[PDB]
């Protein structure tokens, strides 16, 4: 039995003065997650490019919790459909960062991608990154994953550039609102919103304000 | 460069002066044919250096100009840098080659409009408001020529001044121009009349464009 005592008002409310209906409760999903004792505790994916975006390096930093062991490995593999496009495997132990050494519980994988399919609102090309925590011998402990979009966002010479090209933001602010369910969001309503947005020539959304 | 008395009068009465080298090669094709040619650098250099040597002590002179309508050539860059070295006290401007080249401290277009772009190939005349904020652009903008007062004209003059007052980096301009270049001719009775291009048998000519 779980017992949850939810308060409508708190010191947190002083930072939650958005122009919207003030409601309360358990208004998003509740779930139970089982992880192994030795687990992936964090991972960051970065994509860096050469000048004409014909080459990319996917960089994946992976963190573990649990007992550190020489046999532990991380493989990050990149997939386009059912085709594996790149893969990298390494034992734990980051490079030296200061006088006390490095992170024994971290590893950075670097995967080369030639002529990556680039992500934008125009063409949302995605790859799948799978992060496997496993033994040297290849016994899986657990896998996490995410969708990867190869894109670079930067400001240069006073312009916001996506993949080297200046964006024109056809944006809209969107609150999480349903007239029946209040501030509870469902997949159907989210999808309806996205379809309508794109059908009406929007390419951008601001999560106003959370 | 003007008659030397002009600068003394401007010193004493109080007018800001742009002193401009006697260099204009407008009729060349392309306009920078001579100014990009190192064989014309000696001739151009003397028109710039001797002006500076003559006029540098006049307080009314606040800006040096490399000349007018001569495209943008390597000779301009060289003479721009010469002035900057010998007289750091005055900015240098030059409109040729698109009004915002490396030979100018001031974006100094001629007849750029307030709101309307004129996107000519190679040498566009952007809306002056737009010009200021082009990616990487930081310089002040002062039109070297604007509001062409030919005949019944100066329509839209207020639009410039509204913009000048609203935008800090729009710092004004020089109207084209002060005085009609008409000449006196006389009829059979000795009565004077104002003449323009072509009235002297001069041909080819550009008719009333001198006024
Ligand atoms: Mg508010
Ligand atoms: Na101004
Ligand atoms: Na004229």
């Amino acid at each position: 039995r779980l017992a949850v005592m939810v308060l409508r008002w708190s010191d947190g409310s002083y930072l939650e003065d958005q122009d919207m209906w003030r409601m309360s409760g358990i208004f998003r999903d509740v779930s139970l997650l089982h992880k192994p004792t030795t687990q992936i505790s964090d991972f960051h994916v970065a994509t860096r490019f050469n000048d004409d975006f014909s080459r990319a390096v996917l960089e994946a930093e992976v963190q573990m919790c649990g007992e550190l062991r020489d046999y532990l490995r991380v493989t990050v593999s990149l997939w386009q459909g059912e085709t594996q496009v790149a893969s990298g495997t390494a034992p734990f132990g980051g490079e030296i960062i200061d006088e006390r050494g490095g992170y024994a519980d971290r590893v950075t994988l670097r995967l080369n991608v030639e002529n990556p399919k680039l992500w934008s609102a125009e063409i949302p090309n995605l790859y799948r990154a799978v992060v496997e925590l496993h033994t040297a011998d290849g016994t899986l402990i657990e896998a996490e994953a995410c969708d990867v979009g190869f894109r670079e966002v930067r400001i240069e010479n006073g312009l916001l550039l996506l993949n080297g090209k200046p964006l024109l933001i056809r944006g809209v602010n969107r609150h999480e609102h349903h007239p029946l369910h209040g501030q509870v969001m469902d997949e159907q309503t989210m999808v309806q919103d996205i379809l309508l947005m794109k059908q009406n020539n929007f390419n951008a959304v601001r999560c106003s304000h959370y | 460069p003007n008659h030397p008395l002009w600068y003394t009068l401007c010193d004493r009465y109080g007018l800001y002066v742009v002193d401009e080298a006697n260099i204009e090669t407008h009729g060349m094709v392309p306009m920078n044919r001579l100014t990009d040619d190192p064989r014309w650098l000696p001739a151009m250099s003397e028109r710039v250096t001797r002006m500076v040597q003559r006029d540098r002590n006049h307080p009314s002179v606040i800006i040096w100009s490399l000349g007018n309508e001569s495209g943008h050539g390597a000779n301009h860059d060289a003479l721009y840098r010469w002035i900057k070295s010998v007289d750091p006290s005055r900015p240098v401007q030059y409109e040729g080659g698109g009004a915002d080249t490396t030979a100018t401290d001031i974006i100094c277009p001629m007849y750029a409009r307030v709101d309307e772009d004129q996107p000519f190939p190679a040498v566009p005349k952007w809306s002056i408001k737009k010009w200021l904020s082009l990616p990487g652009e930081t310089r002040p903008l002062i039109l070297c020529e604007y509001a062409h007062a030919m005949g019944n004209s100066l329509g839209g003059f207020a639009k410039y001044w509204q913009a000048f007052r609203q935008y800090p980096r729009l710092q004004g301009g020089f109207v084209w121009d002060w005085v009609d270049q008409s000449l006196i001719k006389y009829d059979e009775n000795g009565n004077p009349w104002s003449a323009y291009g072509g009235d002297f048998g001069d041909t080819p000519n550009d008719r009333q464009f001198c006024m």
